[PDB]
Parts: C-alpha cells; sequence; structure tokens
C-alpha cells in the first residue's frame, strides 16, 4: 500500500470516495452498447458484466462459451496495448520534428524505406546514432529478442499470476495494484484506452492510404486555421 | 540475501580469507576489505560509509555528466565546447555558455553570478541535508526517503537493502571511472571518448605505456 | 497565431494554475492555508463531480489567476526581448 | 485413427475426424466453437468449387492456346477485351441471376430443406439430406451423391475437397505469378522445366 | 577437480563429466523451466558435433587445394562461399536463396522428426510413414539413438567402451567449438582464412599479435 496508493485513491480514482469503483462499470448498470435505447434483448445474457469494458455488444454468436470469451480477452487486451505503443510511437517523431532530415524520415508509413537509403536510420537525425544500413540483421534481432520474450512469455509463467496481469514486482514497481477495487478501475481504464488507440491505429492506416500524413490532414486540412 | 549473509563473495572472490570481525554483514556493499583498518572505530565507520554513500552519488552523477556532452558531439551534437574539462572555458568565451549551444537556453555569460548562485543554492541544500528542512526531516542520514523517493520503489524492506546494494555497486564503478578520468586526462590530454577511439585501433601501442616516457626526469 | 509565443504562454500559465488547484499544490475553496502556508482542510458546501474535491468556483478562480500571470509575463517578455 | 497434417502431436478437441478429410490443422485455434465449423466448411466448399472452376478456366484454355488449337487470350486481359454487351450491365444481369441462388443457400444453411420444394410446380423436388447437398435431378444429373456409404461417399468427398484446396492454392499461385512477373503460367513453366534453378522468385528480383 | 572446486552438483557419473561449472547453470535455483536436467547436454553435444564437421568444412576445401587433388576453383575462402554475401561470393549451378531454400526444407524435415523423437519416444517407430517406421527404431536415450541404420557400424560392444568413446566424443567437441571460435575471431581481425593463418605462423613465428592495426 506504497505512497502511490491513497495518491491515486484521492485524485486518480474516477469516482467520489464515498461511492465504490464498481458499480458505473460493472454489473446491471453498465451504459450498454445502444446507450438510452438499448432495450433488454440486445444485451447477451451470458454477458451479464463482471468483466472490464463490456456494453453487452455481441451482434454475431461469437463468444458464448466461457473459454472463447477468455480468450478474445487476451488477443483483445494484448492488441490494445500494442496499438497503445504503436499510435503513441507513430506520432511522437512527426510531432518532435516534422522536416525531411536525411536520416529522419518522420512519416510514420514511409521510414521503412529509409533503411535502404545511403543515410540509413539516424535516431532523430543524429549521424552518430545507430546509423543502420541492413535490413536482415534488424530482422534477425526482430526474431531472437521477440521470440525470447514471448517464450517466456507463454512458457516462464510465475505459475501463480495471471498471464496478462503478472503484477509482481517487476511489472507494478509503484505497486498500483494494492486495492482490488481500484485495481478493476485501472483495467477498466486501460481497456478503454486501449480500444481509443486501436481505433486511432485503423483510421490512420485508412488516411495514410488515402490522404498524405498525421499532422497534414489535420493541420493542412480539415482545421484550416 | 547472499551479501547480507555471513557467507557473501568478499572482494577476493571465492578464495578471500580473513574478514574483518566487524564486518559481519548487515551493510550495503560488504566485501570485507578493511586493509587499512580506519572504520576500527564504530562512531568512525558511521562517518566513512556516510562519505562513501556521498561520494558515490556524487561519482555517478559526475560520470554521467562527463560522458553525455562529449557523446553528443561525437554523435553530432553542436557544442560550444565538450571536452569535459574544457567545459568550463565557455563563460569566458565570446559566444558565451549556452545548453546544448542554443543561444536561447540559459545563455549565461558571467562566472561571478553562477558562483554566487551556487554558493547559496548548495549552502541551503547541504543544510537542509545535514538538519532537515521542506523536503522533510532528518531521519537517517543517508537514506531519508520520504519526498525523495515519491514512487515508493523501496517500500518492501527486502527489495530495499537489493536497491541498496545495486545502488553502493553502481556508485563504486563510477567513482573508479572518475578516478581514471582524472588521471587520464592529466595524462593522455584528451577526452575519455578520444582515449576509447585510440584504444579501439590498434590496441597494441594505445595505452598507458606510449605516454610512459612523457614523465621521465631530465 | 495559435501556434504564436503569446498563445503558448497564456495556455501554460492557465495549465499550471489549474494543475495547481485540482492537485493540493496550491489553496483552493475546499483546502485552505495557514499563517505558515500548510494547507489544512477545509469543509465547505459546495457539490462537485470531481472526486479530487475540484469546484467550478477554484475552476474561475485558477482562470482568473492564470490569465493574470499569463498577461504579466507576456507583456514582461515583450518589453524586455 | 487418421494420418494428422503434424505427426506426433495431437488433433484438436473439436476435428473429431467425422467432417470429410479432418487432417486435424488448426493452430490458429479458429475452430473452436462447434456452430462455427458448419459455417466454415460452408464457405471452404463455396470457395473450393468455385476454385476449381477457376483453376479450370485459367489454365485449360490457356495451355490449349499454348498448344495452337485454341486463341484464348491471357486471362489477366479478358475483362478489358471488346464484347457485344456491356460488362457492368453483365455484371447486373449476373447478379440478379445469382441473387435467387443465394437465398436459397441462405435459406437452406439457416433451415434445412425450407427451400427443397419447386414452387412453379411443386411435384419438382431434390433429394439431398445433408446440408448443402441437394442431390436431385438438377444438381446431381447422374445420381452419383446418394449411396450406402459404408467407404464409398467419404472417399470422394476427401478427394473432391483436396482437389479443391489444390485448386485454391493454384489459382491464388496463378494471381501471384502474373503480378510478379508479366507473363503467363505456361511462361513460367517452361522457364521452371528448362532451369528449375535459374528461374525462380529471385530471378526475378 | 577442474580448477575451480566443484559443489557436488555433478559428481562425475554424466557421459563426459569433467565438473568446470563455476557459476553452476543447474542450480535448482537458477534452473527451471527452459532449463532441463536432459535438454543441457543434449544442446552440448549437438553443438560440439556441428562444430565437428564446422572445424573440419572450414579448412577442408584450402587444405585440398593445399595437397593439389581438388579443383582449384573451390580454393574459395570459406567465408566467401555465400555464407555471408556481402563478404564475397562463389560460384554455383543455381542461386544460393536456391539452395538455401532447398536445404532449409531438408533441415526442417529431419529436425522435426528428431525434435518428436525427442518429445516422444515412439516418433518414426510407430508413426505413419511408406515403410520407415521400421527402419527409425528409438533406441536407448534420445541423445545417442542408434537404430538399424545408424548401427550399420556395430562399433561399441562394451560399456567401458562407451564411456571411454563418449567423453572422447566431449572433449573433441569442446576443443572443436574453441577452434570454431578461434575461427570467427582470425576471420574478423585478419580478414583471411584459418589455413592462412597456419601458413603464416609456420612462415613467420613471429608474424604478428592480434592484429596491431
Ligand atoms: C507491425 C506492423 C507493420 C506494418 C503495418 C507495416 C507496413 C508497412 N511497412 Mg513495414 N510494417 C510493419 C512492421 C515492419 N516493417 C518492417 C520493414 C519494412 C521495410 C523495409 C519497408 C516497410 C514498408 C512498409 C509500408 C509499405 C508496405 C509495402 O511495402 O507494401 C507499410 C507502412 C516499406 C515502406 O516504408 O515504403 C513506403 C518498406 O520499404 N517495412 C519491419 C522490420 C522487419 C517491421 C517489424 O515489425
Ligand atoms: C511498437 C513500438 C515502436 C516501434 C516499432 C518503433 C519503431 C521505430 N521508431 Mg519509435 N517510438 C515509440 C515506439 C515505437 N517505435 C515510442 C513509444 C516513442 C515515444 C518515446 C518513439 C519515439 C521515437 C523517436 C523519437 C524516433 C523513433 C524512431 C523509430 C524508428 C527507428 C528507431 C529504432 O531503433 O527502431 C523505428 C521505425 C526514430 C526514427 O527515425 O523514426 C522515424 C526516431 O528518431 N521512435
Ligand atoms: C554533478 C552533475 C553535473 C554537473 C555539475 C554538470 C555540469 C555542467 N553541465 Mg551537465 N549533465 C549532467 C550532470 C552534470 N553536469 C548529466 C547527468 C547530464 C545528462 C542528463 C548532463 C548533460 C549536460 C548537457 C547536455 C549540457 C551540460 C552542460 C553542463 C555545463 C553547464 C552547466 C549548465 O548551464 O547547466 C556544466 C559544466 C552544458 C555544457 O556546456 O556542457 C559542455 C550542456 O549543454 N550537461
Ligand atoms: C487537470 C486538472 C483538472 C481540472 C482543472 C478539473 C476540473 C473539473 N473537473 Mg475534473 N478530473 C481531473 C482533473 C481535472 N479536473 C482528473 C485527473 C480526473 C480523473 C480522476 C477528473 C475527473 C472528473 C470527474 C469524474 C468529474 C470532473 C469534474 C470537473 C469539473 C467540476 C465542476 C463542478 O463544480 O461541477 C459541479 C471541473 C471543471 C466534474 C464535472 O462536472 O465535469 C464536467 C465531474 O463529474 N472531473
Ligand atoms: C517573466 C517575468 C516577468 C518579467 C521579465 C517582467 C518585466 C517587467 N515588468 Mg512585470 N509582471 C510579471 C512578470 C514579469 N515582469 C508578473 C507575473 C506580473 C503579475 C501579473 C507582473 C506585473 C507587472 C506590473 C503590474 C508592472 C510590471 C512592470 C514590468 C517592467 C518593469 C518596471 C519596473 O520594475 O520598474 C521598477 C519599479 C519600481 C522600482 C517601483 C518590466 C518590463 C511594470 C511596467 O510595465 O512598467 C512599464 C508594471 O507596472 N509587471
Ligand atoms: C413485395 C415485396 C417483396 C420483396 C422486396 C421481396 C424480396 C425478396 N424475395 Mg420475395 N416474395 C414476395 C415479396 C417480396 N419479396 C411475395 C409476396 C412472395 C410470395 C409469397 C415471395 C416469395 C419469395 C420466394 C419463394 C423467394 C423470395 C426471395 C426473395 C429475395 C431474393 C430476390 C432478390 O432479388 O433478392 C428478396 C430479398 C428468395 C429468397 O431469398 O428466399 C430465401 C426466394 O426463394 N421471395
Ligand atoms: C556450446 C556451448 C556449451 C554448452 C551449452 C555447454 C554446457 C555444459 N558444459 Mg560445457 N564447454 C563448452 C561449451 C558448452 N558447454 C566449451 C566450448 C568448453 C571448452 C572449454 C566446455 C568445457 C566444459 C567443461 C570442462 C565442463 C563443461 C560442463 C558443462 C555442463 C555444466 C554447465 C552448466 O551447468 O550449464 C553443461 C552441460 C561441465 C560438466 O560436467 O559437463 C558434463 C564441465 O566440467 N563444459
Ligand atoms: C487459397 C484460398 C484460401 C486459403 C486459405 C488458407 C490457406 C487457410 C488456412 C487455414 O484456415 C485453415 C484452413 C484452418 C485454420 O485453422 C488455419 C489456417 C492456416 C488459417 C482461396 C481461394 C479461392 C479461389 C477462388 C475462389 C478462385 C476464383 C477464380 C476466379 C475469380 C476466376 C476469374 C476469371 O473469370 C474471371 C473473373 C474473368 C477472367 O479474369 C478469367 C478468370 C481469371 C478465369
Ligand atoms: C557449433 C559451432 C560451429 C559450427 C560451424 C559450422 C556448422 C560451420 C559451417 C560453415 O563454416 C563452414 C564449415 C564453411 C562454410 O560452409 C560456411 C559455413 C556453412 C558457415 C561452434 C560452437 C561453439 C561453442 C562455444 C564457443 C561455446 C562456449 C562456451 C563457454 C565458453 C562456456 C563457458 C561456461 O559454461 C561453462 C563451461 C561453465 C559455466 O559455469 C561458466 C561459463 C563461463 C558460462
Ligand atoms: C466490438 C465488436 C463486437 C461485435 O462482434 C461487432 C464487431 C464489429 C465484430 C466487433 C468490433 C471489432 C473491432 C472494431 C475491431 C478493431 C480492431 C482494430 C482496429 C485493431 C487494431 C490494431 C492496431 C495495432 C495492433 C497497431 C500496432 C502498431 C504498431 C506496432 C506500430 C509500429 C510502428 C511505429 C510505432 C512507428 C513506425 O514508424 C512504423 C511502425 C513500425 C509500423
Ligand atoms: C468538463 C471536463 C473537464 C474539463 C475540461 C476543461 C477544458 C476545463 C477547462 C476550464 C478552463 C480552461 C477554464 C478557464 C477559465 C478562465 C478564466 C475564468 C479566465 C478569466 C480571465 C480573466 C478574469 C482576465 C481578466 C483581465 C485581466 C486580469 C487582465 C486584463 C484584462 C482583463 C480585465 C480581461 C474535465 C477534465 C474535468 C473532465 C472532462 C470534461
Amino acid at each position: 500500500m506504497t505512497g502511490i496508493a491513497e495518491w491515486y485513491k484521492v485524485y486518480g480514482k474516477s469516482v467520489a470516495p464515498d461511492q465504490d469503483a464498481r458499480a458505473p462499470y460493472y454489473g446491471p448498470n453498465r451504459p450498454l452498447w445502444k446507450g438510452p435505447f438499448t432495450k433488454p434483448k440486445d444485451v447477451p445474457e451470458y454477458l451479464k458484466g463482471e468483466y472490464p469494458g463490456d456494453y453487452g455488444c455481441d451482434i454475431f454468436k461469437l463468444a458464448r462459451l466461457p473459454a472463447n470469451y477468455a480468450r478474445l480477452r487476451t488477443q483483445e487486451l494484448m492488441n490494445g496495448r500494442w496499438a497503445m505503443l504503436g499510435i503513441t510511437g507513430c506520432l511522437t517523431p512527426e510531432l518532435i520534428n516534422s522536416n525531411s532530415t536525411p536520416g529522419f524520415e518522420p512519416v510514420w508509413f514511409n521510414t521503412g524505406a529509409q533503411i535502404f537509403s545511403d543515410a540509413g536510420i539516424d535516431y532523430l537525425g543524429v549521424p552518430g546514432f545507430i546509423n543502420a544500413h541492413s535490413l536482415f540483421a534488424v530482422i534477425v534481432v526482430q526474431a531472437l529478442l521477440m521470440g525470447l520474450a514471448e517464450y517466456a512469455r507463454i512458457k516462464f509463467v510465475p505459475e501463480g499470476a495471471d498471464p496478462f496481469y503478472p503484477g509482481g514486482k517487476t511489472f507494478d514497481p509503484l505497486g498500483f495494484s494494492s486495492d482490488p477495487e481500484i485495481l478493476a478501475e485501472l483495467k477498466v481504464k486501460e481497456i478503454k484506452n486501449g480500444r481509443l488507440a486501436m481505433m486511432a491505429m485503423a483510421g490512420l492506416f485508412a488516411q495514410g492510404a488515402v490522404t498524405g500524413v498525421s499532422p497534414l490532414q489535420n493541420l493542412h486540412d480539415w482545421l484550416h486555421l | 540475501s547472499i551479501w547480507y549473509g555471513a557467507d557473501r563473495p568478499k572482494y577476493l572472490g571465492p578464495f578471500s580469507g580473513e574478514t574483518p570481525s566487524y564486518l559481519t554483514g548487515e551493510f550495503a556493499g560488504d566485501y570485507g576489505w578493511d586493509t587499512a583498518g580506519l572504520s576500527s572505530d564504530p562512531e568512525t565507520f558511521a562517518r566513512n560509509r556516510e562519505l562513501e554513500v556521498i561520494h558515490a552519488r556524487w561519482a555517478m552523477l559526475g560520470a554521467l555528466g562527463c560522458l553525455t556532452p562529449e557523446l553528443l558531439a561525437k554523435s553530432g551534437v553542436k557544442f560550444g565546447e565538450a571536452v569535459w574539462f574544457k567545459a568550463g572555458a565557455q563563460i569566458f568565451s565570446e559566444g558565451g555558455l549556452d545548453y546544448l549551444g542554443n543561444p536561447s537556453l540559459v545563455h549565461a555569460q558571467s562566472i561571478l553570478a553562477i558562483w554566487a548562485s551556487q554558493v547559496v543554492l548548495m549552502g541551503a541544500v547541504e543544510g537542509y541535508r545535514v538538519a532537515g528542512g521542506p523536503l522533510g526531516e532528518i531521519t537517517d542520514p543517508i537514506y531519508p526517503g520520504g519526498s525523495f523517493d515519491p514512487l515508493g520503489l523501496a517500500d518492501d524492506p527486502d527489495t530495499f537493502a537489493e536497491l541498496k546494494v545495486k545502488e553502493i555497486k553502481n556508485g563504486r564503478l563510477a567513482m573508479f571511472s572518475m578516478f581514471g578520468f582524472f588521471v587520464q586526462a592529466i595524462v593522455t590530454g584528451k577526452g575519455p571518448l578520444e582515449n576509447l577511439n585510440d584504444h579501439l585501433a590498434d590496441p597494441v601501442a594505445n595505452n598507458a605505456w606510449a605516454y610512459a616516457t612523457n614523465f621521465v626526469p631530465g | 497565431y495559435i501556434g504564436s509565443s503569446t498563445n503558448l504562454i497564456m495556455v501554460a500559465s492557465t495549465t499550471l494554475m489549474l494543475f495547481a488547484g485540482r492537485f493540493g499544490l496550491a489553496p483552493s475553496a475546499n483546502r485552505k492555508s495557514t499563517a505558515g502556508l500548510k494547507l489544512v482542510d477545509r469543509d465547505s458546501g459546495l457539490q462537485t463531480g470531481d472526486p479530487a474535491g475540484f469546484t467550478a468556483t477554484d475552476t474561475l478562480a485558477c482562470g482568473a489567476l492564470g490569465h493574470v500571470i499569463g498577461v504579466g509575463i507576456v507583456l514582461g517578455l515583450k518589453a524586455t526581448a | 485413427d487418421r494420418p494428422l497434417w503434424f505427426p506426433g502431436s495431437k488433433a484438436p478437441e473439436w476435428l473429431d475426424g467425422s467432417l470429410p478429410g479432418d487432417f486435424g490443422f488448426d493452430p490458429l485455434g479458429l475452430g473452436s466453437d462447434p456452430e462455427l465449423l458448419k459455417w466454415f466448411v460452408q464457405a471452404e466448399l463455396v470457395h473450393c468449387r468455385w476454385a476449381m472452376l477457376g483453376a479450370a478456366g485459367i489454365f485449360i484454355p490457356e495451355a490449349l492456346t499454348k498448344a495452337g488449337i485454341l486463341n484464348t487470350p491471357s486471362w489477366n486481359v479478358a475483362g478489358d477485351q471488346q464484347y457485344f454487351a456491356d460488362p457492368t450491365t453483365l455484371f447486373v444481369i449476373e447478379l440478379i441471376l445469382f441473387a435467387w441462388a443465394e437465398g436459397r443457400r441462405w435459406a437452406d444453411i439457416v433451415n434445412p430443406g425450407c427451400v427443397n420444394v419447386d414452387p412453379v410446380f411443386p411435384n419438382n423436388k431434390l433429394t439431398g439430406t445433408d446440408v448443402g447437398y441437394p442431390g436431385g435431378l438438377w444438381f446431381d444429373p447422374l445420381g452419383w451423391g446418394q449411396t450406402k456409404d459404408a467407404k464409398k461417399l467419404k472417399e470422394l468427398r476427401t478427394k473432391e475437397i483436396k482437389n479443391g484446396r489444390l485448386a485454391m492454392l493454384a489459382v491464388l499461385g496463378a494471381v501471384v505469378q502474373a503480378n510478379y512477373t508479366h507473363t503467363g503460367p505456361i511462361d513460367n513453366l517452361l522457364a521452371h522445366l528448362a532451369d528449375p534453378g535459374h528461374n525462380t522468385i529471385f530471378a526475378l528480383s | 577437480f577442474a580448477s575451480k572446486q566443484s559443489l557436488s552438483y555433478l559428481d562425475g557419473t554424466l557421459p563426459g563429466d569433467y565438473g568446470f561449472d563455476p557459476l553452476g547453470l543447474m542450480d535448482p535455483e537458477g534452473a527451471g523451466g527452459f532449463i532441463d536436467p536432459q535438454w543441457l547436454p543434449y544442446a552440448e553435444i549437438i553443438n560440439g558435433r556441428f562444430a565437428m564437421l564446422g572445424a573440419a568444412g572450414a579448412i577442408a576445401p584450402e587444405v585440398l587445394g593445399r595437397i593439389g587433388l581438388i579443383p582449384q576453383e573451390t580454393a574459395i575462402p570459406w567465408f566467401q562461399s555465400g555464407v555471408i554475401p556481402p563478404v564475397g561470393n562463389y560460384s554455383y549451378w543455381a542461386d544460393p536463396y536456391t539452395l538455401f531454400v532447398l536445404e532449409m526444407a531438408l533441415m526442417g524435415f529431419a529436425e522435426h522428426r528428431r525434435a518428436q523423437d525427442y518429445y516422444k519416444p515412439g516418433s518414426m517407430g510407430k508413426q505413419y510413414f511408406l515403410g520407415l517406421e521400421k527402419f527409425l527404431g528409438g533406441s536407448g536415450n534420445p541423445a545417442y539413438p542408434g537404430g538399424p541404420i545408424f548401427n550399420f557400424l556395430g562399433f561399441g560392444k562394451n560399456e567401458k567402451e562407451l564411456q571411454e568413446l563418449k567423453v572422447k566424443e566431449v572433449k573433441n567437441g569442446r576443443l572443436a567449438m574453441m577452434a570454431v571460435l578461434g575461427y570467427f575471431t582470425q576471420a574478423i581481425f585478419t580478414g583471411v582464412g584459418p589455413f592462412q593463418n597456419l601458413l603464416d605462423h609456420l612462415a613467420d613465428p613471429v608474424h604478428n599479435n592480434v592484429l596491431t592495426n
């Protein structure tokens, strides 16, 4: 129950201290996927709540069995975390410098072809940073490091913690998970921000396919300023 | 807890032998090395421990700050001066001392103002360190905690001990590195990165023996 | 004008004042400062949706102080620089 | 037992072998829900049938064009040729004609046997029982497919789906190789028969 | 034994046992998950077995060209055969990618069967294939299998002879692995083949140390 605890409780909790952080997001009181027009039928009788970020939106007959539901929850969480990382990493280099510094290539969907250029990939356009020029070496390092990471994920489980919420000392240095109630509220926040990032990534793909870049079409067009 | 126990790896490795009577563990970075026999007195031991930890933290900061500008300049960052033992002369240069070479940053031009500000601020903070001030009160001379550990990384006493060992080890390494920096800067006359680059190519003659003949009398 | 220095200074001043208001880094309606500047707790009969106790009165006060500080800083910087 | 795709590994629990050609190949677990298997087998049947048709139409006319007895143009440029009717009009005509077939298919997969009666003359019908297998005179002219199967039907079904999968791979191969190489499949075949090592994926780029 | 003292984690019972494990990776506190009692010796002996062929073939073309019974076009440096195309290339009937795909497919088949046998001892002894189940019998431990085709010579009649042979094999593997590591170090420093390095210390005993560059 570290110093970060009771600090999140006073400030970062999304509900008043008298009210618990359960009811607005769990149980029969969930906002549901059609707002005030949801009607009892559109909520499946097995999507009863009791899990983070469900709005009773199963239009196709997916889930309906606990194993499928739990699995799909796990891939949703993983895609969401990776999408948060992807969106923030796609928007950071363009924000820091939108100019085409030869070794930089700020555009997110054009940095792949930067490795084949003579200038290579120069982190922050600094000539002495990495300065990679070989795609095969990057391939090999990706394969080795991510194979080790995922093998540790799906084989080196402590056999006592959740596969996707390990917690513990190493994954929760600040000890946010001291209280189960705030833990569930934080899980709800994580799921919702992850879904927002996933839609941001999909829209980024589509708008890169149609229009040029991210800053332009947000400052060049649709926000004439 | 191999380090804190009565059996610890010591500074000779597995083949250590004699261990000082007082050094029973109970302290971070205890390797049983008291050949000089200076900390026999308990209060002297506490004072030397305080000196060690303060020196370790100062030397970690010093090593980081002596390496980073040189690495940036080598990598392609513009500086008025990048050598660690030459960076003080920028205050006497016409262009002045600008952070990261940017005239819009700090843009300090006088040495007296810097000296006065440093004296006042460091006097205040050291007085706080000795007697307690705005950021808390004195509980342990070396490990105050509280406002200086806001994220609470040392709440668990076992993790606290492990972090103590980590910090003292990194700090002693940094202290040794700073002594190396001083002697190499006074012997060779070039920055640590220049010495490393020299050792990278033809290491046979890029060493101390190359300059071993520069201090012969006569 | 949106990217101008004046706009940045004003938005930064207002945002920092609001941040120091919502989190207990400055006095507010529910957090009184003593003669020693200690920020003791004070109970006011004002209901707010913010779980930390930040009210609309605090919003107005912090925004006003932020606009004031920002205007002062902008004018001083224009006069000196 | 049955010959698995991967020897020495347990097959997925949801594949009992009853379905034709069950090789126990579900690495990604996309058939964990029993009700999904029926839709997936229907979809794979439809793609495999249309893929066998497409493979025949992309290979036999081109092979006979190579033989010289036929003058069939390259299938990649078939849609850009001039025809006596508007291609978009042809599209809407085939759409309208096939809408009835698609409605029949949807109705029978949702509810088997509900479209098994001829509307105009109710006497005419189809003899099929399994979902997606109508039999009858219209769809089974030779009466093949209604037989007491101790070992009869299953082998035919298995070789049917095997040929379907092979044709699926073949048609995507043809599309990909025409995209990669601006030449017909027969040109690539002749190149690989002349010198397989010299002509390959790396040969073009 | 073994210079630094042992900690009784190993008593010398294992084939090719010497005790030179100063860190003790099989320490149960430091062992788990990927670390398996069967897996580490198997991996060591396989890295050594492939080091045999690597050390032999890193010099076989050059020594054969030296003695004078191989085509001189095969005297290419071992790193110029196509292992690292940027350094160089050697003539072939097909592209290096094609032979690479061929060898990867064949090694995939072989490695897959071996890994199945390691995981399940009945692999290729009770599986489904064109009569090779009875020709790939799983005998003894997976690391030292033998079989109807593996034991064609029939050598190794006595268990004392078996242990003697196996300790010889592990010693040869260790020396080969050190030799091959020296091969990469010489290749990255001098840029030439190890056989030429032999030619140099034979010709000039005081030729050079490290690289002096
Ligand atoms: C190959 C294919 C799909 C492949 C899918 C695979 C591998 C899926 C594999 C798995 O999912 C399983 C099974 C089980 C899971 O647990 C695991 C995975 C591994 C995920 C589709 C083919 C589908 C193939 C089809 C439908 C072929 C169509 C042919 C056409 C369109 C012909 C067109 C033309 O007539 C025109 C229009 C006019 C002129 O151009 C002339 C021509 C060219 C003749
Ligand atoms: C497999 C291997 C070499 C294989 C080479 C091959 C196949 C080469 C093939 C080819 O080159 C040819 C022939 C020529 C061309 O055709 C190209 C290719 C195709 C490229 C080397 C292994 C090499 C393996 C090595 C070097 C292993 C070293 C291990 C050490 C030092 C371990 C030490 C300790 O573990 C102990 C023992 C005890 C612990 O307590 C403490 C520590 C200190 C951790
Ligand atoms: C709910 C529901 C229900 C009912 O059933 C109905 C329905 C409809 C069915 C459903 C829905 C669904 C959905 C919507 C989904 C979606 C998804 C997504 C979007 C994903 C993404 C996803 C996404 C993702 C992962 C992403 C990722 C990313 C990344 C990594 C990136 C990276 C990068 C970077 C940084 C930078 C550089 O320069 C480039 C790169 C390299 C590229
Ligand atoms: C609801 C919401 C929220 C919020 C939001 C926002 C966005 C807020 C803001 C707010 C604000 C942002 C406010 C502001 C205010 C301001 C003000 C209030 C100002 C005033 C000014 C003044 C008062 C000035 C005056 C003057 C001076 C002094 C100088 C001279 C001139 C004059 C006279 C004019 C939250 C997060 C909670 C949640 C979500 C939603």
